[PDB]
């Protein structure tokens, strides 16, 4: 989310009305993700000796 | 020395699929001590 | 009646990748004594 563009001009007179203000939503932002495997073998014949 | 490395094992299996089918596997050596102890005997014909 | 030879079993067989694979097996069959016993009566269009 964010403002909506500040201003310093902000002097109000002492009691009045609202005006509604002023308000902004937020934004979504997504990202899928990515999936990357390594692989491997090896004989198990490979234990009897040392 | 019947000499033995890797006892019988299995690997992975159970994927359900087309298993159920297994295997014995062994590895094993010879092994002599002093070579000139022992004797073979061949069989003769002529000379 | 009802004859069973393999009850409902759950088995997961050779995993490839991240397949994960499993299936479920029954071998049944089915009985009738004196097949003249029974009856069935099949359905017709009139007109």
């Amino acid at each position: 989310d964010a403002l909506a563009s500040v201003d310093g001009n902000n002097a109000h007179v002492e009691g009045s009305r609202a005006e509604d203000g002023e308000m902004k939503p937020t934004v979504i932002k997504s990202n899928v993700t990515q999936i990357l495997r390594k692989v491997v073998r090896v004989s198990d014949t490979a234990n009897t000796t040392a | 020395t019947q000499m033995v490395l890797r006892a019988p094992k299995r690997t992975e299996l159970a994927k359900d699929g087309s298993y159920e089918k297994w295997m014995i596997e062994m590895e094993v050596g010879l092994r002599h001590r002093n070579p000139y102890a022992s004797g073979v005997l061949f069989t003769a014909a002529g000379k």
